[PDB]
């Protein structure tokens, strides 16, 4: 009998740190002898960097197939400002939009991709700011720089994020004003009413609450923006990316304090305590040992990013087919009442806010699925039931308790009708 | 007298002669990138996350005379073009940037890359007397 | 790709691996057994290492292939053989019908697409308040003001119709954004 507008969040993983390794430099970083051994091998570094460069290619074309997703088909207008902007129908879009025309120029997101980048450090600039730091005195043992020093290093990604924020907020703002190009040409307020119709709530309630709309969605958009405060279940994997890169650049990293069987894991002391012809031996293990470890780690890389391309595949799908059209598929981009979704930008990934139908107050309504009309002929509802009000027979809604007259956009006829119907002589087509 | 890390490297020490204190760290090691086109004589250098001044008094030891600061790092045979920008490139170097190769000043041009673009109509955005503005084919 | 990695599997077999060469030949006419079964056995081993690198990536690449693959067929399965309703799946929306062919390797998909060439500018309304509360919304269209006369038109070409039940949908009330026009006696 009564309903509201619930506001969900939900983050898919798409990018990944490009990380580089250069096996020489991790192998015999400045060392001649251990050199004139490790070119006796040389095709294993060879093949470490030529499988980083495929992982960094299949990286770089996943980012600009979901660019090419979120850019595909978007038209605007030229006299469209961030001022003149941001509200449709009583409808806040602050907290959603940017600027991408006669307004801010160099990187500038929109607050809730702020708050949303505010929380996570190592992002796309972190990076680059915690290697940029080394050289100065800022940091004493930063982990980032002592793993640089050793030939491990992560490049940043061929597109920025303010492209990304860019992108997103055009494919927004295609939505939100003429000739909506996010849909399909229909304004906003009519294709919310649609939704919500093609459930099986009739169109007088929704003509009658056009402000509990927007009143429903701003304080939905509202509850996500303060939740998005605590650490949800969308912002918690991301921090749980960030910790898993953490640990495989780390567990790299301390493979080269083991022995391997030698005397010793430092080749300081192995060149200076022995002749060449008694260390070849040792260093010989330790370059095995350490080219096993590069070949475990980049078939964790491999499977990682097939696992990713996975999932950045269902995340172009759902981009498609959830926020740039309305597919008439039921549990695919929300939970049965699905009305309308968002997308934003999230630190490696993307971020979708989808907006459903949640009653509040039930009823209980005899509802019958057939009737028995006059003249042995069949009358069926479409999408809703029937039921008797002051003895007579009536129609509403699936979703919503309204009664009203039957008429032919409500039913179906049949030539004879099913045994089990109600019989109903005495209501015919009104 | 002897500080010593979680792994046992030396991270400090005291002298015996002066009884000062010191605090040991490993010196700098990176590596260059090289965009090199087909037919050119000469690649364009780019120091990841170092400054001009720095490479040049530190590391670089030839004559350079192209150099300026970037995001990326000193960019080093190469014109800075970051006015322009470009839809498709073949050396990308990261944060949207790209370098193009002009065929014959270095010939190499540090540009922006962006691949994809909105289309634009001159309609207008609020209602026209209670009217929207809309094209239709 | 395929044949870089055949060539890199072959050049593998050039390496000495720390031995005193990368051929057995040299191997068994200078040295005795007992002097060259280390070097027999670190050519074994740096062997064995490469060939499971190789069907390591061999795994990988066939995952990937058939991930691609349950694409194709789905797209083939949704888009040829049959229409579906589905926006930005088979094409770029305006997407009409999809063609299979054979290709290596693979299969050849051709896709038909609408695609204006002209375009003019129109003032439309999104609905319309009609006499006695009653409220009417287009269907895949727009409403069109000619000659002093409400008129229906489509998304995606001009053509003007007069507004008929099955372009129109009624309403039992009508919006306040909506524009007023008791003069449409069109029931
Ligand atoms: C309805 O169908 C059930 C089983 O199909 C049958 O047992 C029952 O008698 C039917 N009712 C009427 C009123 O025909
Ligand atoms: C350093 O400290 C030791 C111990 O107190 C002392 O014997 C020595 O004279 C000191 N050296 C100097 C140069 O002050
Ligand atoms: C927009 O993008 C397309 C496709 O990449 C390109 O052909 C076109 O030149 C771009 N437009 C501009 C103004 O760069």
């Amino acid at each position: 009998t009564n309903f509201t507008i619930a506001g969900h969040e939900e983050f898919i993983q798409t990018s990944s740190p490009k990380v580089t390794i250069d096996c020489s430099a991790f192998v015999c970083s400045n060392y001649a002898a251990c050199h004139d051994l490790l070119s006796e091998y040389g095709t294993f570094c060879d093949n470490i960097n030529s499988i980083l460069n495929e992982v960094n290619d299949l990286l770089d074309i996943t980012q600009l197939q979901v660019a090419n997703a979120l850019m595909q088909g978007v038209t605007l207008s030229s006299n469209l400002n961030t001022n003149l902007h941001s509200d449709v129908d009583n409808i806040d879009f602050k907290s959603l939009l940017g600027c991408l025309g006669s307004q801010c120029g160099s990187s500038s997101r929109s607050p809730l991709e702020d708050l949303l980048f505010n929380k996570v450090k190592l992002s796309d600039v972190g990076f680059v700011e915690a290697y940029n730091n080394c050289t100065g005195g800022s940091e004493i043992r930063d982990l980032l720089c002592v793993q640089s020093f050793n030939g491990i290093k992560v490049l940043p990604p061929i597109l920025s994020e303010t492209q990304i924020s860019g992108y997103t907020t055009a494919a927004t703002v295609a939505a939100m004003f003429p000739p909506w190009s996010a849909a399909a040409g229909v304004p906003f307020p009519l294709n919310v009413q649609y939704r919500i119709n093609g459930l099986g709530v009739t169109m007088d309630v929704l003509n009658k609450n056009q402000k509990l709309i927007a009143n429903a969605f701003n304080k939905a958009l509202l509850s996500i923006q303060n939740g998005f405060t605590a650490t949800p279940s969308a912002l918690a994997k991301i921090q749980s990316v960030v910790n898993a890169n953490a640990q495989a650049l780390n567990s790299l990293l301390q493979q080269l304090f083991n022995k391997f069987g030698a005397i010793s894991s430092s080749l300081q002391e192995i060149l200076s305590r022995l002749d060449p012809p008694e260390a070849q031996v040792q260093i010989d293990r330790l370059i095995n040992g350490r080219l096993t470890a590069l070949n475990a780690y980049v078939s964790q890389q491999l499977s990682d990013i097939t696992l990713i391309k996975a999932g950045a595949s269902r995340a172009i799908e759902k981009v498609n087919e959830c926020v740039k059209s309305q597919s008439p598929r039921i549990n695919f981009c929300g939970n049965g009442n699905h009305i309308l979704s968002l997308v934003q930008n999230a630190p490696y990934g993307l971020l979708f806010i989808h907006f459903s139908y949640k009653p509040t107050s039930f009823k209980t309504v005899l509802v019958s699925p057939g009737l028995c009309l006059s003249g042995d002929r069949g009358i069926a509802p479409k999408q809703g039931y029937f039921i008797k009000q002051n003895d007579s027979w009536m129609f509403t809604g699936s979703s919503y308790y309204y009664p009203e007259p039957i008429s032919d956009k409500n039913v179906v006829f049949m030539n004879s009708c099913s045994v089990n119907f109600t019989k109903a002589p005495f209501i015919y087509l009104n | 007298n002897l500080l010593y890390d979680s792994n046992g490297n030396i991270i400090g020490f005291k002298d015996f002669l002066t009884n000062k204190t010191y605090t040991i760290l490993p010196c700098y090691s990176g590596r260059v990138s090289a965009a090199f086109y087909q037919n050119s004589s000469s690649p364009a250098l780019l120091y990841r996350n170092l400054k001009c001044s720095y490479v040049l008094n530190n590391i670089s030891f030839i004559s350079q005379p192209f150099y300026f600061d970037s995001y990326l790092g000193c960019v080093l045979n190469a014109v800075n073009l970051t006015s322009y920008s470009v839809s498709s490139c073949d050396l990308r170097m990261g944060s949207g940037f790209c370098i193009d190769y002009a065929l014959p000043s270095s010939p190499y041009r540090f540009v922006t890359f962006e691949p994809f673009n909105v289309s634009f109509v001159n309609d207008s955005v609020e209602t026209v007397g209670g009217l929207f503005e809309i094209q239709i084919p």
